[PDB]
């Protein structure tokens, strides 16, 4: 044996960084009773096969770290010092700050006299870094206290992904999964630096190449990804719509679209109403006054039943397909080349290679992330890519899909648990003030008269009921419905989102903030505004692993602690390897992980911190009363607990759900207390509970399916890497979404060599079929109202077809595709002292704001200091030498970085003028390490796209000067 | 004996290998600054047995040739460091004949440091300024002895790092070289008859590092 590991207990875990979800092995001394002695890859894990990037590889140094929090700290108004403090104290004083603020600010009924039962004095940030069970319980705790201002990581990046992909396919999620990349014939990486930001993905990307795949990187910069692709094509910031629109025109003009797929499975054949038109860059029904569209002008023509009329011939001039051909005629190579900066030769090379996946025997995939999602055009970029994938028949097939790469380890799960202002768990909307009853709430769910449209969302009442019977199992759903808070029907939805929360805080409209596993002081655009804004808080509960820029904002650069009266409780949580629970990766794999070492010092799992904190609110309300006590006292937290502490296993079983009494569902008999085996057997009549209908199937009577570590595969499964017995994915272990689209009318795969599903002996064999039914009987997009992949999306605010509107406000003055220059639906100063396009991005070695990785000496070793990446041309123009200190400045702030001069940045030709892009990592912060530098968000603008609610972190004007 | 096949045509410079090496041996970190490069630490040292070197080389058309070199002891079949060390004290530098590992022992404190380094045609050996012992990649010899891949090999996601019996690994190097030449015509193995760490360079090895080959 090896001495290092000899008497250490071996446990499995999942990486606590990016959404690839790599397996770990943890060795814990004294046979589990000591500290972790080693952390490395799990050789048996089917995604990483034992490999780890430097972040996963250094998890030992994150866990066994003497800079970590040991016990609760407290900071008193106007103080300049932390005060060590007990847990019992911290959570007693926390509960009192909650109740005081709640009572003072609770609104039983809004101004229009409608029931809302909410608190608008308290906000919550986080967290994508928490376990699924902790996310679910956290959300329920905040809503029971009447919060509506509940946001996390998912708002900043993939807020655009969910609407864009939901409009397109009926779900917001990554359609395929990591292993499935190896089945692709052409991988387009665009708005993604996957070799750095999802590094283990490149195991599968390079295996695709091994089997004949072409790898294409479309990026403003040459990166570590670019180095290992067959084609690197530069594109200037925010020129993706022109690029993708030119690919649409190419595919259509050249008949490269997969006609049978497009005819049956997309809305190509649906007839649009005569009121639809487009001219001078505007769609029909434009309201110039308010800068918004009358979307009813876009409505389909309906037959006698109210079903959208169709021409399967695809000949009617108001056929989606023919309007599509018309709309994208303008996107010729010369115009696209001129605006993208991409050579005509390179555009043709890329269009030819990717459009070749229109063949049934070829699969094309797109990998994007924050290069698309952190632009104002994000939603239309993604719509366009979704439309290209539908034209090429790439949706539902192995090596196909839209691989919207999730960021944080459990951002998928934290979204699934409804830690965003607009959703409950399972993407059931948070009720608005006009949804006065449960019955009215369920009335908003749209029905379909089409017999072939599964329209699965009609099952919503069973999910909302079962969700209310998980929170309040003694109450009737209809009564329980009144306990949960409601948003104002009148108010713009984004008023409840991350952007406005900081705006409001800076007006002092918030007394309390939960910074729960986030670093707002570094994470938020315009850090100077946000660090000043946090002063105007009365109290702040920061739960994290380390002291950080957020917990200690009061002693930050140019801050005077004596002036700042904010009360601050720093509560230290334990690392991922010190707790049991599940995380949902980008592919929707819900993976169970175990405790190695027990929590360091007096650190606690987030589960225990929030439950204990809640119980102290709960008991304090039972002795003192106060504003609307009901929801707090009635909330079922017994199901969350075992042996006096938070039970991941029991929360996960409640999230799956169980029968509250004997019930017959789908013609089968089910006993009381027994586990719901899938969301198909949930009810609206109170017979079932389920914390999350997506989780129904994840923890059955058969056991914890998320904990399965079984590589058993049939030949057809193993051929495309489904691994259906390793962990569990929502929904009901469907590994590739929309997989009904991968077969014809008879249930024969388009591509037998890479079959997802196949009709064999009256059954679907391979993946779990995405929608029940015999071949040819159902439209394949079961979560869509109408059942089709949407080329034409009449619910999108900017129009049913993506259209180029310029995201770069300053250096551009001409839209070559219309008279409409900027987004006609959405005030940047463009001060001539800041001529360069600043952009922010990541390196492989660091994580997010760097709170975690700036505390790991091996990652700081590799990337010790903030840098500024500039072209040779900019360096020469500004007299900067490689390694020189430089001042980067904007209207919002200034910082010093070391200059990295490189041919990996090139100037962009914008209207016969050279425009210089300036690259910065946003991984640094004043706290640690010494001489690391501060957040790049000193430089970024606060406001942004008012539709999605996202700041402009990818294109912001800066100057750079030698020091 | 054992061999590494290192396919640099697959390397994403993720530096999983750099961190894995330090985690497995619990080596400390150097004090580093950024001087205009992602490369850090800038060089091998007593506490750094492997660093990924980054060189940017111009090409025609868009982008650059970005050349990544995860540097380590080559575990030479006939190691000059041993012959130069044996001059002062036999035993200081040993050869594990089962694995092929060239291993520095605690007795390198007695031998001349600079001498043993100059004799290395890859400029690998590094001397602790205070204790005057020599350190370098030890092939994770104890892991290999216990039937485990070396840390840097197991951690590597791309398929750059490969390890096994020198017969299978030479056969892999050959077969991979023929395939990789199709996209990188200037692809060559580094001194494939002299070393147990056989790098496939996508071009002239000296473009990757001055001492990439003897
Ligand atoms: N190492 C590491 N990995 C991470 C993270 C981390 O901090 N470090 N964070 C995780 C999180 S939270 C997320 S959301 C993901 C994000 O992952 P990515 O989106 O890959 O992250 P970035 O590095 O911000 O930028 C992606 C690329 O977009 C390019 N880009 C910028 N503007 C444009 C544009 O207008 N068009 C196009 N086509 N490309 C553009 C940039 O040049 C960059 O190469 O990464 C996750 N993984
Ligand atoms: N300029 C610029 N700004 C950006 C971005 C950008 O690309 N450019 N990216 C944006 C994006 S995509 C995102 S997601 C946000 C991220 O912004 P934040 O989420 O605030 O970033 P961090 O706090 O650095 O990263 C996640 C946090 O989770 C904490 N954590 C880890 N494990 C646990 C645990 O068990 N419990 C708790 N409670 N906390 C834990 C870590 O310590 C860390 O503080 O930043 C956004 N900001
Ligand atoms: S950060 Fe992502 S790629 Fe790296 S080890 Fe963790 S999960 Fe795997
Ligand atoms: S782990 Fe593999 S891909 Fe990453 S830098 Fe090392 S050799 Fe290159
Ligand atoms: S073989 Fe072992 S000692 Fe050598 S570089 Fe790899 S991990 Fe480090
Ligand atoms: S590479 Fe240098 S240190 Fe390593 S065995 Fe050869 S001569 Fe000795
Ligand atoms: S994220
Ligand atoms: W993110």
């Amino acid at each position: 044996e090896l001495q290092k590991l000899q008497w250490a207990k071996q446990t499995t875990s999942i990486c606590c960084y990016c959404a690839v979800g790599c397996g770990l092995i943890v060795h814990t001394a004294k046979d589990g009773q000591g500290r972790a002695v080693n952390v490395e890859g799990d050789p048996d894990h089917p995604i990483n096969e034992g490999s780890l990037c430097p972040k996963g590889a250094s998890i030992f140094q994150l866990g066994e770290n003497d800079q970590r929090g040991t016990q609760p700290l407290y900071r008193a108004p106007f103080s300049d010092t932390w005060k060590p403090v007990t847990w019992d104290f911290a959570l007693t004083e926390i509960a009192k700050r909650i109740k005081k603020t709640r009572d003072a600010s609770f609104t039983e009924k809004n101004a229009a006299g409608d029931l809302v039962n909410r608190t608008e004095a308290i906000a919550s940030f986080g967290s994508a870094a928490m376990d699924n069970e902790e996310c679910w319980a956290y959300g329920n705790i905040l809503r029971s206290l009447g919060l509506v201002y509940i946001e996390h990581q998912a708002r900043i990046x993939h807020s655009p992904t969910v609407p864009a992909l939901a409009e397109s396919f009926g779900r917001g999620a990554m359609t395929n999964h990591w292993n499935d990349l190896a089945n692709s014939d052409c991988i387009l990486i665009m708005g993604s630096n996957a070799a750095e930001n999802h590094p283990i993905a490149f195991k599968w990307v390079l295996r695709a190449k091994d089997k004949g795949a072409t790898l294409i990187h479309v990026d403003p910069r040459f990166t570590r990804t670019s180095a290992r692709c067959d084609v690197y094509a530069p594109i200037r910031s925010g020129a993706d719509i022109p690029f993708l629109g030119g690919l649409i025109k190419y595919i259509l003009d050249n008949k490269l679209y997969f006609t049978d797929y497009v005819r049956e499975y997309t809305n190509a054949s649906l007839i649009v109403g005569e009121k639809f038109s487009f001219k001078d860059g505007l769609f029909s029904g434009y309201d110039a006054a308010n800068k918004k569209y009358d979307k009813s002008m876009w409505a389909f023509e309906l037959d006698a039943n109210g079903v959208p009329k169709r021409d399967p011939a695809l000949k009617h001039p108001r056929c989606v397909i023919n309007l599509l051909k018309k709309h994208y005629e303008r996107y010729n190579l010369d115009k696209v080349a001129a605006i993208t900066g991409t050579s005509k030769e390179q555009l043709q090379q890329v269009y030819k290679a990717y459009a070749a996946t229109g063949k049934p025997d070829k699969a094309g995939t797109i990998m994007y992330a924050s290069g698309w999602t952190q632009h104002s055009v994000g939603v239309q970029n993604i719509r366009a890519m979704a439309m290209i994938q539908l034209l090429l028949g790439n949706i539902g097939v192995a090596g196909g899909g839209v691989n919207a790469l999730r960021g944080e380890s459990n951002v998928q799960g934290s979204t699934d648990q409804g830690l965003l202002a607009h959703i409950w768990p399972g993407y059931n909307p948070v009720p608005n003030s006009k949804a006065a009853t449960l019955e009215l709430y369920n009335a908003a769910t749209p029905q379909s008269k089409d017999p072939m449209s599964v329209n699965w969302w009609q099952n919503r009442p069973k999910y909302v009921a079962s969700y209310l019977k998980a929170l309040y199992p003694d109450e009737e759903p209809a009564a329980a419905y009144d306990y949960l808070p409601r948003i104002d029907a009148g108010r713009k939805l984004t008023d409840y989102f991350w952007l406005n929360i900081f705006e409001k805080m800076d007006k002092g409209e918030f007394k309390g903030l939960f910074a729960w596993g986030m670093n707002p002081a570094c994470g938020g655009a315009n850090a100077n505004k946000n660090r000043k804004a946090m002063g105007k808080l009365e109290w702040l509960v920061n739960v994290n692993l380390f002291e950080n820029e957020t917990s200690s904002f009061w002693k930050g650069p140019g801050m005077n602690p004596a002036e700042i009266g904010t009360e601050v409780f720093f509560l230290p949580c334990c690392v991922s390897i010190e707790k049991e629970g599940s995380v949902a990766n980008s592919g929707r794999w819900m993976q169970w992980r175990y405790r190695g070492p027990k929590p360091y010092a007096e650190t606690k799992p987030d589960g225990d911190i929030m439950l204990d904190m809640f119980k102290k609110v709960r008991e304090l309300y039972a002795k003192e009363g106060g504003a609307y006590p009901a929801p707090i006292a009635k909330l079922n937290i017994a199901d969350w607990e075992e042996h006096n502490e938070f039970s991941p296993t029991k929360v996960a079983k409640l999230m799956n759900g169980y029968f509250l009494k004997d019930t017959e569902v789908g013609g089968k008999q089910f006993k009381k207390g027994q586990q719901v085996p899938s969301f198909a057997f949930l009810t609206a009549d109170g017979s079932t509970c389920s914390g999350n209908w997506l989780h129904a199937g994840s923890f059955t009577d058969a056991g914890n399916l998320m904990a399965r570590r079984d590589k058993t595969q049939t030949p057809e499964q193993a051929r495309i890497g489904l691994f259906p017995n390793w962990s569990f994915c929502w929904p009901v272990n469907r590994r590739i979404l929309y997989n009904r689209a991968s077969v014809d009318k008879t249930g024969k795969p388009w591509n037998p060599a890479k079959a997802v599903i196949e009709w064999k002996d009256g059954k679907w064999v391979g993946d779990v079929v995405d929608g029940g039914g015999d071949p040819g009987t159902k439209h394949p997009f079961i979560m869509q109202t109408h059942g089709f992949g949407a080329l034409y999306g009449p619910g999108r605010e900017e129009g049913p077809f993506p259209e180029h509107y310029e995201p770069l406000e300053c250096p551009v003055s001409k839209n070559p595709f219309s008279k409409q220059l900027h987004n006609p639906v959405a005030k940047a100063v463009c001060d001539p002292r800041y001529p360069f396009i600043g952009t922010t991005y990541r390196v492989t070695e660091h994580w997010q704001t760097g709170l975690m990785t700036r505390r790991c000496a091996w990652l700081v070793e590799a990337e010790p200091q903030i840098f500024c990446e500039i072209s040779k041309e900019l360096a020469k123009l500004r007299g900067i030498g490689n390694g020189d200190t430089v001042k980067v400045s904007s209207l919002r702030g200034a910082l010093e970085a070391v200059a990295i001069v490189t041919e990996r940045i090139r100037p962009f030709k914008i209207e016969g003028v050279d425009v210089h892009m300036v690259g910065l990592p946003w991984h640094y912060g004043w706290m640690v390490p010494k001489n690391g530098g501060d957040t790049a968000n000193l430089l970024t603008p606060s406001a942004g796209d008012p539709n999605t609610g996202i700041p402009e972190t990818k294109a912001f004007m800066v100057d750079v000067r030698k020091v | 004996g054992k061999m590494f096949f290192v396919d640099l045509s697959r390397c994403t410079a993720c530096r999983g290998c750099q961190i894995a090496c330090k985690q497995w041996k619990n080596l400390p970190a150097e004090e580093t600054r950024n001087t205009g490069s992602h490369q850090n630490p800038p060089d091998l040292s007593y506490v750094t047995l492997k660093t990924v070197r980054f060189t940017e080389k111009s090409r025609k058309g868009p982008g650059i040739d970005w050349l990544f070199f995860p540097e380590q002891c080559r575990h030479c079949v006939e190691p000059p460091c041993k012959g130069q060390a044996d001059v002062d004290l036999e035993g200081a530098v040993v050869k594990d004949e089962t694995t092929g590992a060239v291993l520095f022992t605690e007795l390198t404190a007695k031998v001349d440091g600079e001498s043993v380094r100059s004799a290395c045609p890859y400029d690998i050996p590094r001397i602790d300024p205070v204790t005057k012992r020599l350190s370098k990649c030890d092939m994770c010899n104890d892991r290999v002895q216990n039937g485990l891949l070396p840390a840097c090999v197991k951690t590597c996601p791309t398929g750059t790092m490969n390890f096994g019996d020198e017969q299978e690994m030479l056969a892999l190097a050959e077969k991979r070289l023929a395939e990789v030449k199709k996209t990188y015509p200037g692809a060559v193995l580094g001194d494939p008859n002299d070393v147990r760490v056989v790098y496939l360079f996508t071009r002239d090895p000296k473009d990757f590092y001055e001492h990439a080959v003897a």
